[PDB]
C-alpha cells in the first residue's frame, strides 16, 4: 500500500491543515491553497475531503484552454435541476475542487474566464444560464482550489477581485522531523517484506531525508533550470525501493544498501548535467551511506558500477557488467535483424541508459524525458528498450503541412488501440514533433490526467461509450454507470500507455517550455544523458578502429601529461589515433564557440567511419604498389643475373 | 611515404567531416592546431600536405572545373568534400544558387530537381527513389520531415531489396539513388536533426575569400606567365607520370614473357621527370615571394 | 526405455565455424546434422566428431530452420530440408555410399525471410511446409516441386509451424496461435495468452501405451477420432504454455468448419522457470525438454509439470535448438540421445 | 587415436598461385592456412578447396614461416603470426563469422631478414618469439607490441627456433644449436655434430614413446627430456638436454636431401625433405614405416600436423604438407 497515491500518513501538520480546512469549509468560504510544487496541497485536500461524511469531491484540473462549460458539465453530473441548485446528497454538501487555478489564461484584454465565473458563483451565490436566461441560485455547493505561486512561468498572476472571496492558506515544505517520520512509516511498510532487516527502517529513512536535503541545498535552480527537488522525489524513491524489493531475490544488508543507492542514482541524479556535479553526488552518497549505514564490504557506488536489472533473470537483482554487455549485444543484433538496422557500438554509458530506460518503462504510468545532444542515441535506444519490453512503438508522422487534426487523430488512434485492443504503446515524442503550443497542451492534458477529454465528445463520446460497453461485456465484467466506464477507461490508459520525450536542444525556447511545463516535469523522469564524455568516446573509438589495419609503422611512446590521455596509457598507434581524434573534437567544439549547448558526437562518428574507410583503401593501395615495385625489382635482378651468367 | 600514411589519412578524414562549414581562416587555424596535435602525440604526417594534392585527382579536378565550378581552390576543396560524402547526404549552402546547374552538368540528364515547397513533392521523390535518379532538393531551410528516414538512412533489408519508409507506404531504394539538399540563405534556421546528419558545405564568399580572390585575380592578370607555367608544368608532370607508369607496366610485361629500346625510353622518361623536378624546385619560392609581396593590397581590400 | 535422462555432462562437443541455428538427428545412423549461421550445412559422425563427415554451402545467408525425414515408401533415403534468410528453400538428399551431400532440388516463392520448415509424409506423398515473414504458410511437394496451397493465417509474420496429417498449427509474431486445416485453408480456431512472439509450436502426439500420461492420451472417443488433444508452445515471455484444441464442427467426408462458440484454445498448464526467451522445445515420452537464452536446457515432465534437471551453463552463449527422436512413430526408433545447439559455435551431444 | 597413419593417396590438393612456404592447421576447424611465395596468405576449406575462402597480400616478399594459436583466456580469437623477408612479423586474427583476415599489428625492430616465428600462451598473456639473420632472437608481446628481450644465441644466422616453458632452443646456421632461457636470457647448453646448417630444431614434448617419456625424476620435474633437430646434412638427430653440453641419443638416416621440417605425432615421427618425399619414421625403433613417393613435383618445404601434447587443442588426424610445386596435398582420416 505504497503504490496507492491516495494514502496520507497522518502527521501534526496534516491534521492541523485538515482541521483548519474543515473550519473554513464549514464557514461557507472558499479556500485557495498556495505553495511550492511539492508541498502536498492536493493530497492533503483529497485526504480531508474523502474521509469526510459531509462533503463529496468533484475533480477538475484546469488547463490554459479551459471554459465554463467544463465546470457546468462537472457540476451537472452532481446536481439536480429543480430556481435552486442542490447537491444529490441531501445531508452531505458538495465541494468543487480545481487544480492549479493559476494556469487558466487571460483573454486578449487580460481576464481569465473561469476565475470570474467562480467569483460570480460564490459572490452572488448563483449564475445566469447562457441559453435560457434565468438565475440559478446555488445553496450549498462549495469552491476550493490549489495553485503554485505566480512567479514561475505558466502561473499567471491572479486578480484580487477573485482572491478576495477565498481564504488563502500557505503550505510550506515539511520539516526534517516530519519527513523522517513519514518515510520511517513508509520504510517500515516496505521492510515488512523482509522482516530480518526491520531494525534498519530508521537509518534508511534518515539517510533518504538527508540525501534529499543535501541535493536540494547543493544543486540550486541557479545552476540549471530543472534542478528543483521536493518530497515527491522521496516518495518516488520509496516506491522504487519497494518495487525492487518486491520482485527481487533474497536480500542481504549490502544488497539493500546497493539497491537503495541505485534508486538514489536513478531518481536524484539523472537530471544532473555537469561531471563535477555527478562526482559531487557520488561523494554525497558515500558520505550518506557512511554516516547513516555504517556497513563494511561495500563496493563501488559509481553510476556505471550499479547495474540492477531483470533482463538476465526472473528477479530484479544486480547483474554482472560483462554478462549484461554480451546479452545487450546479442539482443541488439536480433533487433537490427528484425527491425531497422543501425550499426551501433555498445559502451558502458549505452548499457546504463538502457537499464534506466527499461526501469522507467516498467512502472505503471511511467514516462520519460530524454534530454541530450543530437545523435547521442535516444530514439534508437528507446525503440530498442520498447522492443525488449514488448511495447508497440508509435512515432507520430508530423510534417510541415500538419495541424492539430492529424496529431489529434494519431493520439485518438493510439488511445483507442490502448483501450479497446489492449496493446501497450510507447509514444515517442520529439521536440520537432510538436509545432505549436496546442500540441504541448495536449501532452500536458494526457500526462497530468489519464485522459484527454475533448478528443471524444458528442458522437465520438457516444461511440466511445458503446465501444467501452462492448469491451466490458466481452471481458465478462459488469459496469453500468458512465462514471465506472470512464474510470476503467482512464485506468487502462494509465496502465497501457507510456510517453517518452526526445529533446535535442535543451537551450531552445520551445524545449524550455517543454522542460518547465508543470505536467511534463512533475510526471516524467528526466534522464539528462547529455553529450559524450571522454571515456565513452574512447570506448567507441577503440571499438571502431580495431577492425582496420593501423599498426604497421614504428612507434615510440611519447612523453605526455597524465591528464592529456583519455584512453588507456599510450602503447601503440591506435591509442594515439584515438587521443588525437578526441583532442581535436574537444578543440573544434571549443573554437566553434558552442557556449553551454550540448555537443553532438555526430562529427566524431562520421570522422571515425571516414577514417576507417580511407585507411583501409590507402593501405590496400600502398600494399599493391609495394608488391608491384618488389616484383619488378626481383624480375630486374633475375634479368641482370641472367645477363651476367650468359 | 609509408611512415606518414596514418597522419595523412587522419588529416583528410577530419578535413572532410569537420571543415565543410568553415571559411578559410578558421580552416587554416584548425588545420594548424590539428598538425600541432599530430606532432604532440608523435604521429608523423606529410609536411607539405594539401587536400587537393592528396585526394583530388586531375581527371576529377578537370571534370569539376569544366562543369562550372569556380577557379578558387576553396571551391575545389568544397566540391571534393561534397563528392566524397558517400555515407551522408551533402548539404550545399550556395547563396548564389550557382551549383544546381553544376551538379546537373556533372550528372547530365539523370539530374531531377525537386523542392520542399511543391504540392507533389513526396510522390515524385518516391518515383525518383524507385528509378534511382540523382535528386537535388532546393530550399533546404524548409526541410520537410517526411524524408527523415532518408536522411538517417534507417533502412530494413527485405532479403534482396533495401527498403525505406516514406509516408504511410513502402518504397524500394535503388542502388544508384543520391540525394543533394540545396539552400540559399546563410542566415536560415536548419533543423538540428537535419543539421547533425548532413555534410554541411558552405559555398559562400567571405573576407578571407576576398583575400584569396584578390590574389587569384592579381596572379591571373598582373603576371599570367607564372600561373601559365605552373599549370603547364603540373599538366606535363601528370602526363609524364602516367606515361612512365604505363611504360613500366609494359617493361614488366615484356620481361615476364626492343627491350633495350624500351629501357632507353624508360631512362629518357626518368631523365625528363628529373629535369621537370629540377625546374619546379626553383619555382615555388618565386610564388612565395609573390605571396609575401602582394599582402598589403589584400589588407587594403579587406 | 522412454525414461532416459541425459547425464550431467555432454558426451561429445562438436565445433562449428559460426553460430549454430538448427540441429536435427539422422533417424537410422548416429549422425548429427548442424546448420550454422553461414548456411553451411554440416554432418558429423557421433563417435568420430573431430572432423565433419560432410559439409556444403548452399545459401549465402544464415539458415533459420531445418527438418529431416527418412522416406518409407510402399528406395528409402533421408531428405534434409534447409531454409535460410536468402529467401529460398533447398531440399537435399543424403547418400551413404559416397558419404556426401547431394542436393536434389530447390524451392522458390517466398518474398521475405523464411523461419520454419517441417517435412512429413502421409502415404507415399512427401510434403514440405514452411512459414516466412511474408505471413504465408506455403505448401510445396517433394516430387513435383510445385507449390500446392498457400494461406495468410496471421496479421503479423508467422514464425513457427507444425504439421499433423491435415491439420497445421502455427504460432506467429502477433503472439497468438491458430490451427488451420491444411487442405481447405480454413482457420479452425485461434489462441491467446502469450504476451510475446512465439518461438516454437508443436503438437503433443499420443502414445499407444503408457503407465500414466495425462497430456498424451485422449479424454473421449471424440478426441480419439480427432487424433490429437493438446499442443505446446514456447514464446519470448519466458513461459511454456500447454493448450487444448477445441473441437469444431465436423462432418463425414466433408471439410471442417470453425465452431463460433467452441473455437478458442484453452490454456491448461503454464510452465515458468526459464530466465530468457524459450527458444526450442521437444517431447520424448513423459518428459518435455526445452532450452532458452539462459544458456540452459531444462527437463520438464508432463504428468506433474515441474522441472527435474537443469543443465545450467551448457553453453557460453545462448542455446538455439534441440532435437530428440520421434517417440510416436513405429518406423523411427527412439534411441537414447539428445542433441543441443548453441550460439557459441558449438553443439553438445548427450548419449547413453 | 594418436596412431594415425595417412593413406597412400592424397584426399585434397589445394592449388595456389606460387610455391607454398609454410602451412598451419586450424586447431578446431577444417581450414588450412597456406602461405605463398609472394607474401599472399590463402585460407582454404577442406571440403570445398576449388576457390580460396580468403586471400590477403600481407607482405611484399616471400613468407619465411608462420604459426597459429587459438587463444584461451575477452573473446577467444585465433591469432596468425607470419614472418617474411621484409624484417616484419605481421600478426593476424581470423574472424570466423565473416571468414576474412584482419590485421592487428606488425612487429618491427629487426635489422635483417627473419626466419621463423613461434606463438605460445601463458596463463593470461600471449607472446611472440622470432629469430632473424642478424644473430639475434627477440621475444615480443602480443597486445603491447613492445620488445620483451633481445639475446644473441650464436655468432651466425638462426634458421629455426622453438620455445617450451621459459626455455627456448634455437638452431643457428652454425651446427652448434643452443638452448637459452627466455626471461634470464643466458645460454645454458650447446650441441654440435651436424655437417651443415640446421633447418628445424624443435622440442619433443612428453606424451603418454622412446624420447617423450621422461627417464629420470629430475628430467620429469624439469619438463624437457629430448629435442629432435633436422640439419641440411641429410640427417635427423635427436638430442638430450642435460638438467654442460647437449648429448645425442640417436641419428636417423635415410634422408636423400636436406630435411626441411619435422613433426612428432605421439609415438611416430613424420618429416619432409627436399627429395620430394615424406617419411614416417618410428620414434621407438628408429626405422621408417611408410614413405610417400611422388607426393609432389617440387621439393616439400613444410609439413604440418596437429599438436598432440596440448590439452586445449584436440589431436585430430589431419596432416597436410606444403611443397614447392604450387600445390599442397591434404590427408584426412
Ligand atoms: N504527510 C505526508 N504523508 C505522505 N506523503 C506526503 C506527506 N507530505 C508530502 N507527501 C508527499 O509529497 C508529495 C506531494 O504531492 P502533490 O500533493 O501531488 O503535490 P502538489 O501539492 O504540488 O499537487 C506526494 O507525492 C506525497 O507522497
Ligand atoms: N555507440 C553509439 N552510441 C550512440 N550513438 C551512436 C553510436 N554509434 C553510432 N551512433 C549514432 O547515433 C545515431 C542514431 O541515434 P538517434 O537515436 O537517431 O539520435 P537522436 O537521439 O538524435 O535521434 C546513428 O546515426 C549513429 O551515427
Ligand atoms: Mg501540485
Amino acid at each position: 500500500e505504497v503504490m496507492r497515491p491516495d494514502i496520507v500518513i497522518p502527521t501534526i501538520d496534516t491534521i492541523k491543515h485538515e482541521k483548519i480546512f474543515y473550519d473554513l469549509l464549514n464557514s461557507k468560504r472558499g479556500i485557495i491553497l498556495c505553495g511550492p510544487p511539492g508541498s502536498g496541497k492536493t493530497m492533503i485536500m483529497n485526504n480531508a475531503l474523502r474521509n469526510s461524511s459531509l462533503y463529496d469531491v468533484v475533480g477538475i484540473n484546469f488547463s490554459k484552454d479551459t471554459t465554463t462549460e467544463h465546470i457546468l458539465s462537472a457540476l451537472h453530473r452532481h446536481t439536480n435541476y429543480v430556481l435552486t441548485l442542490l447537491p444529490k446528497s441531501d445531508i452531505k454538501n458538495l465541494v468543487l475542487f480545481c487544480d492549479e487555478i493559476n494556469l487558466p489564461k487571460l483573454d486578449k484584454y487580460g481576464s481569465q474566464n473561469v476565475v470570474l465565473f467562480l467569483r460570480q458563483l460564490m459572490e452572488k451565490q448563483g449564475f445566469w444560464k447562457t441559453p435560457e436566461n434565468k438565475w440559478v441560485t446555488i445553496e450549498r455547493i462549495h469552491i476550493v482550489g490549489a495553485c503554485n505561486p505566480p512567479t514561475d512561468p505558466g502561473r499567471i498572476p491572479m486578480s484580487e477581485r477573485f482572491t478576495r472571496h477565498a481564504a488563502i492558506l500557505y503550505l510550506g515544505y515539511p520539516s526534517g522531523k516530519s519527513l523522517s517520520q513519514i518515510y520511517e512509516i513508509y520504510y517500515k511498510a516496505i521492510f515488512k517484506l523482509v522482516p530480518e532487516f526491520r531494525s534498519y527502517t530508521e537509518p534508511f529513512a534518515r539517510a533518504s531525508v538527508h540525501l534529499y536535503n543535501e541535493c536540494k541545498a547543493r544543486y540550486s535552480t541557479g545552476l540549471q533550470s530543472h534542478y528543483l527537488f521536493s518530497p515527491r522525489e522521496l516518495t518516488r524513491l520509496v516506491r522504487g525501493v519497494y518495487t525492487a524489493i518486491n520482485t527481487g531475490p533474497r536480500q542481504t544488508l549490502r544488497s539493500l544498501i546497493r539497491l537503495w543507492a541505485y534508486e538514489a542514482w536513478r531518481i536524484f541524479a539523472d537530471r544532473l548535467v555537469g561531471v563535477k556535479e555527478k562526482n559531487s553526488f557520488e561523494q554525497l552518497l558515500y558520505e550518506t551511506v557512511d554516516k547513516y549505514l555504517p556497513n563494511q564490504d561495500l563496493g563501488n557506488i559509481s553510476s556505471t558500477s550499479l547495474l540492477f536489472s531483470g533482463l538476465l533473470s526472473l528477479d530484479f537483482k544486480e547483474v554482472n557488467k560483462t554478462d549484461l554487455v554480451n546479452f545487450i549485444e546479442e539482443r541488439f543484433k536480433t533487433f537490427c535483424d528484425e527491425e531497422l538496422e543501425v550499426p551501433m557500438v555498445i559502451h558502458e554509458s549505452m548499457v546504463d541508459h538502457i537499464l534506466r530506460i527499461d526501469r522507467a518503462l516498467k512502472q505503471v504510468q511511467g514516462h520519460m524525458m530524454l534530454i541530450g545532444a543530437s545523435r547521442t542515441g535516444k530514439t534508437i535506444l528507446t525503440r530498442f528498450v520498447a522492443w525488449l519490453n514488448g511495447l508497440k512503438i508509435v512515432q507520430p508522422k508530423i510534417h510541415r503541412h500538419s495541424n492539430l487534426s492529424d496529431f489529434d487523430m494519431i493520439l485518438k488512434k493510439a488511445i483507442s488501440d490502448c483501450s479497446l485492443k489492449e496493446s501497450r504503446t510507447c509514444l515517442i515524442i520529439d521536440e520537432s514533433n510538436i509545432l505549436e503550443t496546442a500540441f504541448l497542451e495536449r501532452m500536458n492534458t494526457l500526462l497530468a490526467n489519464a485522459d484527454i477529454p475533448d478528443l471524444f465528445q458528442g458522437e465520438e463520446y457516444d461511440k466511445l461509450l458503446n465501444n467501452l460497453r462492448n469491451k466490458t461485456r466481452s471481458l465478462g465484467l459488469l459496469l453500468d454507470t458512465e462514471q465506472e466506464l470512464y474510470d476503467w477507461f482512464v485506468g487502462e490508459i494509465a496502465k497501457n500507455l507510456h510517453v517518452v520525450f526526445t529533446i535535442c536542444d535543451p537551450t531552445n525556447n520551445k524545449s524550455s517550455a517543454m522542460i518547465s511545463s508543470p505536467a511534463l516535469f512533475n510526471r516524467c523522469i528526466i534522464n539528462w544523458m547529455g553529450d559524450w564524455d571522454t571515456k565513452t568516446m574512447s570506448q567507441v573509438a577503440n571499438n571502431m578502429v580495431d577492425v582496420v589495419p593501423m599498426e604497421f609503422t614504428d612507434f615510440i611512446v611519447p612523453e605526455v601529461n597524465k591528464e592529456l590521455v583519455f584512453t588507456e596509457p599510450i602503447q601503440t598507434i591506435r591509442d594515439a589515433v584515438v587521443n588525437i581524434l578526441i583532442h581535436f573534437d574537444r578543440n573544434f567544439y571549443q573554437k566553434m564557440k558552442v557556449g553551454v549547448n550540448p555537443r553532438s558526437p555526430g562529427y566524431f562518428i562520421d570522422g571515425l567511419r571516414a577514417l576507417v574507410k580511407l585507411v583501409t583503401a590507402k593501405y590496400q593501395d600502398l600494399q599493391e604498389n609495394q608488391r608491384f615495385v618488389n616484383v619488378g625489382l626481383e624480375k630486374l635482378n633475375e634479368s641482370v643475373l641472367k645477363v651476367n651468367e650468359l | 611515404t609509408s611512415q606518414e600514411l596514418i597522419g595523412n589519412c587522419i588529416i583528410s578524414s577530419i578535413y572532410e567531416t569537420y571543415f565543410g562549414h568553415l571559411n578559410e581562416r578558421e580552416r587554416g587555424d584548425m588545420l594548424v592546431i590539428l598538425k600541432r596535435l599530430l606532432g604532440k602525440f608523435a604521429v608523423k604526417y606529410d609536411v607539405n600536405y594539401r587536400f587537393i594534392d592528396y585526394l583530388v585527382t586531375l581527371d576529377e579536378k578537370m571534370k569539376w572545373l569544366e562543369c562550372g565550378l569556380d577557379k578558387n581552390d576553396y571551391f575545389l576543396e568544397n566540391m571534393s568534400i561534397v563528392m566524397n560524402s558517400q555515407d551522408a547526404v551533402p548539404f550545399l549552402l550556395d547563396p548564389s544558387s550557382h551549383m544546381i546547374t553544376v551538379i546537373s552538368n556533372y550528372y547530365g540528364n539523370k539530374t531531377v530537381l525537386l523542392s520542399f515547397l511543391e504540392e507533389g513533392f513526396v510522390k515524385r521523390l518516391e518515383n525518383a527513389v524507385r528509378f534511382g535518379s540523382v535528386v537535388i532538393i532546393q530550399d533546404g531551410e524548409f526541410f520537410d520531415p517526411i524524408i527523415s528516414r532518408l536522411i538517417s538512412r534507417e533502412f530494413n533489408h527485405a532479403g534482396n531489396r533495401v527498403t525505406v519508409e516514406i509516408g504511410d507506404h513502402e518504397v524500394d531504394v535503388s542502388g544508384d539513388f543520391k540525394l543533394f539538399i540545396h539552400s540559399c540563405d546563410p542566415s536560415g534556421d536548419i533543423p538540428i536533426f537535419l543539421r547533425s546528419r548532413v555534410r554541411l558545405v558552405h559555398f559562400v564568399t567571405n573576407k578571407e575569400s576576398i583575400e584569396t580572390r584578390i590574389f587569384d585575380i592579381t596572379l591571373t592578370e598582373e603576371n599570367a606567365e607564372m600561373q601559365r607555367k605552373r599549370e603547364d608544368l603540373i599538366k606535363l608532370n601528370t602526363e609524364y607520370r602516367l606515361k612512365l607508369k604505363n611504360l613500366e607496366k609494359r617493361l614488366l610485361e615484356e620481361l615476364n614473357n626492343e627491350l633495350m629500346v624500351t629501357l632507353n625510353n624508360l631512362k629518357k622518361e626518368a631523365m625528363n621527370i628529373e629535369k621537370k623536378l629540377s625546374e619546379s624546385e626553383e619555382f615555388f619560392p618565386q610564388f612565395d615571394n609573390l605571396v609575401e609581396e602582394y599582402s598589403i593590397i589584400g589588407k587594403h581590400s579587406v | 526405455v522412454l525414461k532416459w535422462i541425459p547425464r550431467n555432462l555432454p558426451s561429445c562437443l562438436i565445433n562449428v565455424e559460426s553460430s549454430v541455428t538448427s540441429v536435427k538427428l539422422h533417424p537410422n545412423l548416429p549422425i548429427v546434422f548442424v546448420a550454422t549461421d553461414h548456411g553451411k550445412l554440416y554432418a558429423f559422425d557421433l563417435f568420430n566428431y573431430t572432423i565433419p563427415l560432410a559439409s556444403l554451402q548452399s545459401h549465402t545467408k544464415a539458415i533459420t530452420s531445418m527438418d529431416v525425414l527418412f522416406t518409407n515408401y510402399t528406395k528409402n533415403y533421408l531428405v534434409i530440408v534447409t531454409a535460410s534468410k536468402d529467401l529460398q528453400i533447398h531440399v537435399f538428399k543424403w547418400v551413404s555410399e559416397e558419404c556426401k551431400f547431394q542436393q536434389i532440388r530447390s524451392l522458390l516463392g517466398h518474398e521475405h525471410i523464411v523461419s520454419a520448415v517441417k517435412i512429413w509424409q502421409k502415404n507415399n506423398d512427401v510434403h514440405i511446409a514452411s512459414c516466412s515473414r511474408d505471413q504465408t504458410v506455403k505448401i510445396w511437394d517433394f516430387h513435383n516441386g510445385w507449390s500446392l496451397k498457400t494461406f495468410q493465417p496471421h496479421s503479423q509474420w508467422v514464425r513457427s509451424i507444425d504439421v499433423l496429417g491435415d491439420y497445421i498449427i502455427s504460432g506467429s509474431h502477433d503472439t497468438t496461435l491458430r490451427l488451420t486445416h491444411w487442405p481447405s485453408g480454413n482457420g479452425l480456431s485461434v489462441g491467446t495468452g502469450h504476451e510475446f512472439p512465439i518461438e516454437k509450436v508443436k503438437f503433443i502426439h499420443f502414445i499407444e501405451d503408457s503407465p500414466e500420461i495425462r497430456f498424451r492420451t485422449p479424454s473421449t472417443d471424440r478426441y480419439k477420432n480427432w487424433g490429437m488433444q493438446y499442443c505446446v508452445s514456447a514464446s519470448r515471455d519466458r513461459t511454456i504454455k500447454i493448450w487444448e484444441i477445441p473441437l469444431p464442427t465436423l462432418m463425414a467426408h466433408r471439410a471442417p468448419i470453425p465452431n463460433p462458440t467452441d473455437s478458442n484454445f484453452r490454456c491448461v498448464l503454464t510452465l515458468k522457470g526459464h530466465l530468457s526467451w524459450v527458444r526450442d522445445i521437444s517431447i520424448r515420452g513423459q518428459y518435455l525438454f526445452s532450452c532458452a537464452d539462459d544458456k540452459s536446457v531444462r527437463c520438464w515432465d508432463l504428468n506433474t509439470g515441474q522441472c527435474l534437471h537443469v543443465w545450467e551453463k551448457l553453453h557460453t552463449g545462448f542455446v538455439n535448438c534441440l532435437d530428440l527422436d520421434v517417440d510416436f512413430d513405429s518406423n523411427v526408433t527412439p534411441r537414447q540421445m539428445m542433441v543441443t545447439g548453441g550460439l557459441d559455435c558449438k553443439s553438445n551431444v548427450f548419449m547413453r
